[PDB]
């Protein structure tokens, strides 16, 4: 989401969570896992998720499949000035030829 | 050794002249047609009303039929709108017409052994075979 | 056994590890089509 | 994964890009005959 | 005159001498049919490939907020007698009011009346809903949003 | 095709026909050539039912060339 | 005794355009030309009374 | 107008309207429909 230019194929192999490590027989379990649920209850972890994790950056996958602004058609623009400058010369060979005929 | 199963209906039945939707659009756009093309006469007045349309519908047509060429500017620059909007129907006609064309095709085709609708049947699946059999 | 989950007051019930995870969701139907109103390019090629 | 509805039907909400401004600018259109109805009187 | 000739008008054109006029005429008529035909392969592309979104995200607070703004036609879902009624009842229930006409128990009945369109939405536990969206009557689209 | 084609013949022996009020051949080829917008300047007719029928062919006219450009892209693919 | 391909395969001509649909838009050129006599009789009308 | 009757076909050819060559034998414009099928 972040940096850029990068995918996953999916395909979560473990799917896991991210517990907090203590000492066997603390007594710091119970009220602890309860806040974590308090936490839940608010959506308070859903706002710290906003505040982190949820920036799009860079583009998805999705293939807008083209976008035509202004890039590509250089290659035909210079239909416009190829030959206008020559035409010039075109008018005195023409009047060229009025002279003659 | 595989699945006999049984042939679907296509998306046949290319009657389609009207499902890129005309019945209303088309019918609201036309009377529009007339009252901005008297309006437009009467701007070349104040400066042929039931001939005037008659450009309005070659040019939307692609059909040589020229007579009103306006000798106000203005009525030309709503000319101009004319022939964007008709190049923006039919452009997005035919974007509609091939689209519908060929899109897609819903399927429900099983897998194989390994599909949920065999293993965990409904009542609606005999999914049986002959007797005194090698199956 | 049951499929349950957990509130603050499920201090009564004593779970477990968690051995699947699910969510509170709605469910919707589908509609037809979407919106585009006729401009796509009419931004992009305005640049040319 | 969400690939893709069905449709034949034309958009009547994509219709905004058509009544996109025509008689607003038939309007200025309408200004710029009164103006010129002014440069009569110069 | 020379401005509608990309658009194929009908309108009769002055026609010009046989001079670099009518050449550069030929020379912007390349340019018109080159820009018409990629224009219009771009537009019928636009109508390929392209992702569906629906509203399902903004809704969840905006018709939360708002469930008679735009339609009292909105027939809303529940979990009768479940503690998930509790829980959005302590923090993210205003929608515990309006609702009380909208109880379901038994969720094959919310099913079908769905799927004839006697609700609108229908608010349960994720799992239960993906794997009968799963098993949906065939390929009728239920899911929320993006999941 | 050539039903399109005979329809072509029948509506120029109408404009034959009914305007006895310019069609030996140029009613066939200058009426022809519209479905393929063609450059031809051709014998613009009276205000009559001469040009409402012009603006019925150019429906199929415009329709036809919608149809086959959409088949023909739809044949590239798939 | 097998090699007899009868049926079409999946392959998915995608399409084709024959003769069939087009009935709806083949009334087109006779829905209104049988009208415009009438026309041509009310526009010898008008020049009667214009 | 035989350095001009070229530009009749370049006419047809671009859908540019430049039209001198309204050919009086019925043959040309059969070429010519051979012109606006291609």
């Amino acid at each position: 989401s972040q940096k850029c230019d990068l995918v996953t194929t999916g395909e979560l192999f473990f799917r896991s969570g991210f517990g907090i490590g203590m000492r066997k027989d603390s007594p710091w379990k119970q009220q602890v896992s309860l806040s974590i649920l308090k936490s839940h209850e608010n959506g308070f972890m859903e706002d710290l998720d906003k505040t982190w994790v949820r920036y799009q950056e860079c583009d998805s996958r999705s293939n807008a499949p083209a976008t035509l602004t202004c890039e590509n058609m250089a290659g035909v623009f210079m239909l416009v000035a190829g030959g206008i400058v020559a035409g010039i010369f075109l008018i005195f060979i023409e009047i060229a030829y009025k002279s003659r005929a | 050794l595989t699945i006999l199963v049984k042939k679907e209906i296509p998306r046949s039945t290319l009657d389609s002249f009207m499902q890129p939707f005309q019945s209303t659009l088309w019918l609201l756009v036309g009377l529009s047609v007339h009252v901005v093309a008297v309006m437009l006469y009467l701007l070349d007045r104040f400066s042929t009303l039931s001939s005037a349309m008659w450009f309005s519908w070659g040019v939307l047509l692609n059909s040589g039929i020229g007579e009103g060429a306006p000798r106000s500017f203005s009525a030309r620059i709503l000319g101009m709108v004319w022939a964007g909007f008709a190049m923006i129907i039919v452009a997005s006609y035919t974007a509609n017409l091939a689209a519908f064309l060929v899109l897609d095709r819903p399927e429900e085709r099983i897998t194989g052994i390994n599909d949920p609708r065999l293993r965990n049947p409904s009542d609606k699946f005999i999914y049986a075979t002959v007797k005194q059999s090698s199956v | 056994v049951g499929s349950l989950t957990i509130n603050e007051e499920r201090e009564v019930v004593d779970f477990s590890v968690p051995f699947i995870e699910t969510g509170i969701s709605v469910m919707v139907s589908r509609s037809n089509g979407t919106v585009s109103p006729s401009a796509f390019l009419e931004p992009f090629s305005a640049c040319v | 994964e969400k690939n893709e509805v069905m449709s034949s039907q034309l958009d009547i909400d994509n219709m905004a890009g058509v009544f996109y401004m025509l008689g607003a600018a038939m309007a200025l259109s309408l200004i710029t005959f009164i103006s010129e109805h002014l440069f009569y009187w110069q | 005159l020379l401005w509608g000739l990309v658009f194929n008008n009908s309108v009769p054109v002055q026609n010009p001498k046989g001079t670099t006029s009518k050449i550069m005429v030929s020379v912007w008529a390349f340019f018109a049919v080159i820009f018409l035909a990629s224009y219009t392969a771009n537009l019928a592309a636009f109508m390929i490939q392209e992702e569906y979104v629906d509203q399902v995200s903004g809704l969840s607070d905006k018709k939360f907020q708002r469930p008679n703004d735009f339609s009292p036609p909105f027939r809303f879902g529940t979990v009768p007698n479940g503690s998930t009624e509790r829980n959005i009842r302590n923090n993210y229930a205003e929608m515990h009011a309006y609702m009380g006409k909208f109880n379901q128990r038994g969720v094959d009945d919310a099913l079908l009346s769905l799927k004839t369109g006697k609700l609108d939405a229908f608010i349960y536990d994720a799992a239960v809903l993906n794997y009968m969206a799963g098993r949906d009557e065939g390929c009728k689209l239920v899911t929320i949003g993006s999941g | 095709w050539v039903m399109m084609f005979v329809m072509l013949l029948i509506v120029s022996a109408v404009a034959v026909f009914v305007f006895e009020y310019v069609t030996i051949g140029k009613a066939i080829w200058l009426l022809w050539g519209l479905v393929f917008n063609n450059s031809v300047p051709v014998q613009n007719p009276k205000g009559t039912t001469s040009k409402i029928m012009v603006s019925v062919w150019a429906f199929f006219a415009v329709i036809f060339l919608a149809s086959y450009t959409a088949n023909l892209a739809a044949f590239m693919i798939q």
